[PDB]
């Protein structure tokens, strides 16, 4: 939220962290709060203006990332506007605009004495009216006071997020809220990696935030994930940011709770990114049953998002929107490994393509919910060792079903030999094919496949007897 | 009781510091010396470490400011940035009118007395062709046949060799064409024997060839860009080139930014830090801290790079642009939110800031897909999430590598215009406000 330009950090040996802001800086943040509240009336940039005329040289890092992260709020949620001006911009800038672009004074002149005769105006309320609903031109009516503290909790944590959006990757734990915080992560769809290790009955979480391609999409969802992380009781949060020659690292810890504001879980205005565990829950909820509500891992961990109920076991499935082939080989080879299910559905028209993998592999467009329907109705629920089928069979057990047929199966080349054989030998009667196919192989519901139906031709019907 | 440095045969011999890096003190002469391609880390350390020092090594010959409009191709203006880092190296190219072109928009950007060196006077007479672009009253010929000392002289090595010293003092560029002939002993003398700073060898070879690659390095600079011809056959040729414009800064716009550049550079070179690029100065103030004066340089910076981007100049020089392409479809990028919403006052263009919402967006885009608008002027809409509306010609007002990624981008999506061939990409970039040298009245 704040530019990494203006980033007011601690530059170390190997070690980076962020100089936030306290109590100590509550007199400044309650100065710069005043002249918004008191300047009610006044052009939004000119409140602006005063604002940083209280920066000085030990202020300026601070002084200004208030004034951002304070004119963020007020602008997106604690502010309402007038705009200064009888006529409304983005009408008069499409008029404007329709009337081509212009490349001398002249030209100019002439749209604007053309605009300015349809709006009944001069000319010159045209060329204010324009982008008047800019920003800094719009006049600032109702301010909602902030108490100071707000403001430095606000400027801490956006300080803390946009150094974690220049990171490569981080690790963290967290003591409660893991279900909640892990759905934020789901929605989120960053690429993860989950490991019970350096603890006990702690799930340490990975992810990355530098990435190649797409890397501000989700670079400014992974700082998205973190105000869950910081709403635990407890978290120890550390991070590799690196955009010089080597790396820094920092590491954050729950000590610093009182630094951030408190954030309920706002959880509004979206579906959440699970467009099919919410629709298509019932698309695969006619073929077996199913729960999206779903929480699960093995030795390692594994967030799975969807479950396929089968009788001898469960069909876990993931459907993260993110991913990188480079990404997504390390999170593959694990499911592999400790065979769990672990369905896996991406993105191919979203992300970038690779190399797309050589056996579990799902490709995505405008519609792909049958691209990933294809792979994934082969659940294949322990279908890697499979027994002879020929014979026995449950032979002991119950041969009420064993009347099927008695002996081997033949060769699709033996089986072409007899099929040329039969084609070219001429067999008109039942008692004429049963000969030349008793030679190899003697039976009588054996021509299942050889195109003839035998057929009683006589006066009645074909009798029986008892063996 | 000054440090000054001056040129002779060959060498520069420096009197009023000692510590002056590769002098050598010659007991016959009483002076320190060193040889004359030394000149840049001497005229650097002067600079960095603020001795204030006479240059009568020096002497250029006179040379306009060349606006010529240079057009690349993609690979080859990468090929011009990635020489421009150190503007001392070499480049290999598939072709050789490449070659010469990069060449040539080198020549153009730099605006200095520039000596190419070629094997045969054959070449000697294309390239001077060539070189027929920036006019021909300043292209010349150094060899057997003639010796005229024009701002853009032709030669070859072997004249070059012989008059080695002569030459030594008087260009700012030196381009050496079919660069593996020059590691020879008598030829690297016309490398080690010229002050010249910048510096551009064009080949086409590999780099193991008896291991005289390892001298060029020092003389010359190594490869900083390669492709092969077999790496052009394999892949379809971009349909749009990208010119480079370059406008001055208007006179009072240019004593503002010496004013606060003096503040800054000052500042700077009072600390000796040497800065990669000038956005680490955005955050070496912030984590250095411990500083009162840090901030008034900061605050110059600012003010100056502000007056450099908004330069009435380089509005102007769109506006003769535009007028050039009153039937195509233009989009116009910067990443200053001001300039966008300025370009739109002045020319009466849909402005696409991230402040611009969804709206209003798709507005224009659609009625730029149509033919509602003929123009965009954007900071957003080379971003990776949106598709832009075909286009014949884009404007870069950025000029600069600070994003260099977007200059692909935004050709992406241009496509030649009915009646035309290809399409065209300007880039403006800031440069110089007058003044540049004298009319070569000297003998
Ligand atoms: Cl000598
Ligand atoms: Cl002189």
């Amino acid at each position: 939220m704040l530019p990494k330009e203006l980033l007011d950090v601690r530059r170390a040996k190997g070690r980076i962290f962020p100089k936030f802001a306290d109590e100590r800086d509550y007199e400044l943040a309650e100065k710069v709060i005043e002249i918004f509240k008191k300047g009610l009336g006044k052009k939004y940039g000119n409140l602006m203006k005063q604002a940083r005329k209280l920066e000085n040289a030990k202020n300026f890092k601070k002084v200004r990332g208030f004034i951002r992260v304070l004119e963020n709020h007020c602008i997106e949620k604690s502010c309402a506007f007038d705009v200064d001006s009888e006529l409304e911009p983005r009408k008069v800038r499409m008029l404007l605009f329709e009337h081509g672009f212009v490349t001398s004074k002249k030209e100019r002149d002439r749209v604007l004495e053309y605009v300015a005769r349809y709006f009944s105006t001069t000319p010159e309320t045209v060329e204010r009216a324009m982008y008047a609903d800019r920003e800094e031109e719009l006049i600032l009516t109702k301010f909602r006071p902030l108490t100071p503290d707000n403001l430095i909790k606000l400027y801490n944590l956006s300080l803390l997020q946009t150094t974690l959006f220049n990171a490569l990757r981080l690790t963290f734990w967290a003591s409660d809220r893991h279900k909640e915080i892990f759905r934020s992560i789901k929605r989120l769809g960053l690429m993860y990696e989950l490991y019970e290790d350096s603890g006990r009955l702690m799930v340490e979480v990975t992810g990355a935030a530098t990435l190649l391609k797409m890397t501000r999409k989700y670079g400014v969802s992974f700082a998205k994930l973190i105000p869950w992380i910081l709403r635990a009781k407890n978290w120890f949060i550390r991070a590799e940011i690196s955009d010089f020659d080597r790396l820094y690292i920092m590491e954050i810890d729950d000590r610093i709770r009182d630094l951030f504001p408190d954030v309920e879980e706002r959880l509004s205005y979206d579906s959440t990114l699970e467009e099919e565990f919410a629709r298509k829950m019932q698309m695969l909820g006619y073929e077996v049953e199913r729960e999206p509500d779903v929480v699960k891992a093995g030795k390692y961990a594994f967030i799975p998002d969807f479950a396929v109920n089968l009788g001898d076991k469960k069909v876990y499935i993931e459907i993260a929107g993110f991913w990188t082939d480079e990404y997504l080989r390390k999170k593959a080879e694990k499911i592999k490994s400790s065979s769990i299910p672990l369905i896996l559905i991406a993105r191919e028209d979203f992300g970038d393509g690779g190399a797309n993998v050589k056996d579990v592999i799902l490709f995505s467009r405008k519609i792909p919910y049958g691209e990933v329907i294809k792979a994934l109705k082969r659940y294949k629920p322990e279908k890697k060792v499979e027994g002879d089928v020929v014979e026995l069979e449950n032979f002991a057990e119950v041969p009420s079903e064993y009347v099927i047929a008695g002996k081997y199966a033949v060769r699709r080349e033996i089986f072409e030999e007899i099929k040329r054989e039969i084609e070219v030998s001429n067999p008109s009667t039942l008692e004429d094919i049963k000969a030349i196919l008793k030679k190899y192989g003697l039976g009588e519901s054996a021509i299942r496949a050889f195109g003839y139906r035998v057929r009683w031709i006589g006066l009645g019907e074909a009798v029986i007897e008892r063996t | 009781m000054i440090a000054e440095i001056y040129y002779e045969r060959g060498t520069i011999v420096v009197k009023g510091d000692a510590h002056v890096p590769h002098a050598k003190f010659d007991s016959r002469s009483g002076t320190y010396r060193a040889l004359a391609f030394r000149y840049r880390d001497i005229i650097e350390y002067f600079e960095s470490n603020g001795i204030e020092f006479v240059d009568n090594a020096a002497d250029p010959i006179p040379t306009p400011y060349f606006d010529a409009e240079i057009s690349l191709r993609d690979y080859q203006e990468k090929a011009l940035e990635r020489w421009l880092v150190d503007k001392r190296g070499c480049i290999v190219l598939p072709t050789g009118s490449g070659k010469t072109h990069v060449a040539m928009a080198a020549i153009n950007e730099l605006s200095t007395p520039t000596l190419i060196v070629v094997p045969t006077l054959a070449l000697a007479e294309q390239w001077k062709e060539r070189l027929g672009i920036f006019g021909e009253e300043y292209v010349g010929e150094f060899s057997g046949r003639i010796k005229e000392l024009k701002p853009l002289t032709v030669s070859t090595y072997d004249s070059a060799y012989v008059n080695a010293e002569k030459l030594g003092n008087r260009f700012m560029l030196l381009i050496f064409d079919e660069v593996h002939h020059l590691p020879a002993e008598s030829y690297v003398q016309i490398a080690q024997m010229s002050i010249a700073p910048f510096r551009l060898g064009l080949t086409a070879t590999f780099e193991r060839e008896d291991g005289r690659h390892e001298i060029l390095k020092e003389v010359v600079g190594g490869k900083v860009f390669e492709l092969f011809p077999d790496s052009l056959a394999g892949k379809h040729l971009a349909k749009y080139t990208i010119k480079r414009i370059f406008v001055p800064l208007a006179e009072d716009e240019r004593v503002e930014y010496e004013k606060r550049e003096k503040v800054y550079k000052q500042f700077l070179r009072a600390r000796g830090i040497t800065l990669r690029r000038a956005e680490d100065f955005n955050k070496i103030v912030m984590a250095s801290g411990y500083d009162e004066r840090a901030y008034e340089a900061l605050r110059a910076w600012e003010e100056a790079r502000r007056i450099a981007f908004n330069s009435k100049n380089k509005i102007r020089k769109l506006r003769e642009i535009l007028e050039r392409h009153r039937k195509d479809k233009i989009i116009i990028f910067t990443r200053h939110n001001e300039l966008v919403y300025r370009i739109s006052k002045v020319f009466l263009i849909p402005a696409i800031t991230h402040r611009t919402s969804r709206e209003e967006r798709e507005e224009i885009l659609e009625g730029f897909r149509t033919g509602r608008f003929r123009a965009i002027v954007s900071s957003q809409v080379l971003d990776e999430g949106i598709d832009v509306p075909d286009a014949n010609v884009g404007v870069i007002m950025s000029g600069s590598g600070s994003a260099r990624e977007y200059i692909q981008r935004l050709g992406r999506i241009l496509r030649p215009s009915k009646g035309k061939k290809e399409a065209v990409l300007y880039e403006l970039i800031s440069r110089g406000t007058g003044e540049v040298n004298t009319a070569r009245r000297r003998k």
